[PDB]
RNA sequence: GUACGUGAAAUUGCUGAAAGGGAAGCAUUGGAAAUCAG
RNA sequence: ACCAUCUAGUAGCUGGUUC
RNA sequence: GCAGAUCUUGGUGGAAGUAGCAUUCAAAUGAGAACUUUGAAGACUGAAGUGGGGAAAGGUUCCAUGUGAACAGCAGUUGGACAUGGGUUCCAAGGUGAACAGCCUCUAGUUGAUAGAACAAUGUAGAUAAGGGAAGUCGGCAAAAUGCCACUGUCCCUAUCUACUAUCUAGCGAAACCACAGCCUGGGGAACGGGCCAGGCAAAAUCAGCGGG
RNA sequence: UGGACCCACUAAUAGGGACUACUGAUGAAG
RNA sequence: AUGUGGAACGGGGUAUUGUAAGCAGCUGCUGAGAUUAAGCCUUUGUUCCCAAGAUUUG
RNA sequence: AAAACUUUCAGCAACGGAUCUCUUGGCUCUCGCAUCGAUGAAGAACGCAGCGAAAUGCGAUACGUAAUGUGAAUUG
């Protein structure tokens, strides 16, 4: 994978590719979901799919509307797409189970590493998707050492 | 928890200027959105005839008001919502036995 | 779905697809039955009910 | 790994670092941080 | 009207022409 | 031996997620239902039919079963799509009425066109307007008056109301164009310019209008 | 200034030049 | 986040319209009846709801 | 005076199919030979395999039969 974590000790991976969903709203609802807790992000998918909140836009903001639901991440411009949301919790429910396939403890895993890549163009342009979650956790010269020696005895 | 309280609707100042072709399907949607706001439950089920009702006088012409009854009964907790009749649709809200 | 179902008791009836009625609780039932014979033998039990012209 | 030898650039994403008050890029001189070399 | 050959045409010019 | 030829072929961008694209309830199926199906209502087409047939043309699209895609510019469990088998111009109800007119129906058929939310600036379409009745405009342009006189929001002077576009949301999603960029004043022989000079100055990210440049 | 050089009103009806901006709306931050 | 709390109805007031069916002999029950907040006022009326969830915060 | 945003740098992953290596191909040159058909040519169509759709092979004897040679396969 793309980061040198996904050592075996703590992590778990999933991913996807040649998604049938556009990669400017993967991108941001991956950006968004980064660094989360895993029942935090799920709850929060939750919410987008039910409008109780909203994927902040950032690179590709052009044209998006202004709404209040954008104001816990400080933009001003927010959007709900649910198709990509959808992608990231079938996503999200494969690298659950790969935590329980391996053994670590669900309670406390975070959404360590996210990344949409694009795909090869068939136009729409299909999405690549990656992620990762895991656990959290001179010298002394003759003169300035002879100083130092004096003072040593000064202090004595 | 299972309760059933007939209620009384006043559609008429909830479908004030709204538009004749949108006057019945607005009507329906305020009366599920009633609904929840009375039975602190999102998801209803609608008797078939209490639309019958809704769609007595057309598309456009709805009762200015309607008398409902609402009943909390498990779920397979729904809310099955019944028209009921009476002479005069004036009356306050009964809790029925 | 029952389109064919319905297509035959139409032809069975010989009524139009707005006079065919069928029970609601039935649909295991009316699908099962893909046979002519079988159609007629639901419709003699009351599986499925033409409606009578109604007005003129 | 059959979208299969090697896998370049344009181009995109993630991480790290740095800079930015109506541009930038470049050159000379050094400072700072990183990194070498004798 | 189109097609293929003659054709790699008439070029007194336009543009480009590599450490 | 390439930086250029509005070079050739292939690949990739910004523009840009931009421009843009009459049903309701309940039940069943199904991973998944606003689009599948069933029951009910709303309707719509309306015997010169969105009915029942044929000719020309098509050729298996017919039928049942099955469904990961692709196709049905949304969706799809459905399909003239995919797979597997199987299979050989004629007719013209009732009422109104002169009428095969229009309108409502009768028998039959369709619910399909991305959808949701609101209603603000603009525009399109449509109405009413007190008092004056061509003063607007080169002007009875367009409506109004019927199917010199008279009428009229052309105007004085606009106001209000309705639908749609419009905006936002879910989905789908371009192209032109592109050396690099984008504050202003004066000066730079010219052409004075967006870069130079001298100043004024200068704090992210954006949304909607006006298009001045 | 209102009407076809005119004919009135009027205090008077003087003579001339000519992507960014603009208008509103949010907004992170010492 | 439990109170002159909030909501859904209902009553009263104010309004718009112009006297509802039926009964009795055009008349009387009938300034009736209907609508009344959707950008009207008020409520000892009846009922319910709330003593929450998520996020960001030195 | 943060984050986001833009830009630059490096690592990683995408995208793309350059580069390198190869090769039952082409191109060029030389040499040799003379052989179509009414006894139905060249070409075309339809068929023929166990399962082939492909290319060749073949003609109802149909991816061939007879004869000779080799000697023990065919192949997904």
């Amino acid at each position: 994978y793309s980061a040198s974590p996904a050592l075996e000790t703590k992590c778990a991976k999933a991913r996807g590719a040649y998604l049938r969903t556009h990669f400017k709203n993967s991108r941001e609802v991956a950006f968004t979901i980064n660094g989360m807790s895993l029942k935090k992000a799920f709850i929060f998918l939750d919410n987008v799919k039910e409008h109780k909140q909203a994927v902040p836009f950032r690179r590709f903001n052009g044209g998006v509307g202004r709404t209040a639901q954008g104001k816990e991440f400080g933009v001003t411009q927010a959007r709900w797409p649910v198709k990509s949301v959808k992608f990231f919790y079938d996503l999200l429910k494969n690298a659950e189970a790969n935590a329980e396939a391996k053994g670590l403890d669900m309670d406390k895993l975070i959404i360590k590493h996210v990344q949409v890549n694009a795909a090869p163009k068939q136009l729409s342009s299909p999405s690549h998707i990656e992620i990762i979650v895991a656990e959290e956790e001179s010298r002394v010269s003759l003169k300035q050492g002879a100083k130092a020696r004096n003072l040593a005895a000064r202090k004595a | 928890q299972v309760v059933t309280r007939d209620y009384t609707i006043h559609m008429h100042k909830r479908l004030y200027g709204v538009s004749f072709k949108k006057r019945a399907p607005r009507a329906i949607k305020e009366i599920v959105a009633f609904a929840q706001k009375h039975m602190q439950t999102k998801e209803v089920r609608v008797d078939p005839s209490l639309n019958k009702e809704v769609w007595k006088r057309g598309i456009r012409n709805v009762p200015h008001r309607l008398r409902l009854r609402l009943s909390r009964k498990r779920s397979d907790l729904y809310t099955y919502v019944q028209a009921v009749d009476v002479a005069n649709p004036k009356m306050e809200t009964t809790v029925v036995e | 779905n029952l389109r064919t179902q319905k297509r035959l008791a139409a032809s069975v009836l010989k009524c139009g697809k707005r006079k065919v009625w069928m029970d609601p609780n039935e649909i295991s039932e009316i699908s099962n039955a893909n046979s002519r014979q079988n159609v007629r033998k639901l419709i003699k039990d009351g599986l499925v009910i033409r409606k009578p012209n109604l007005m003129h």
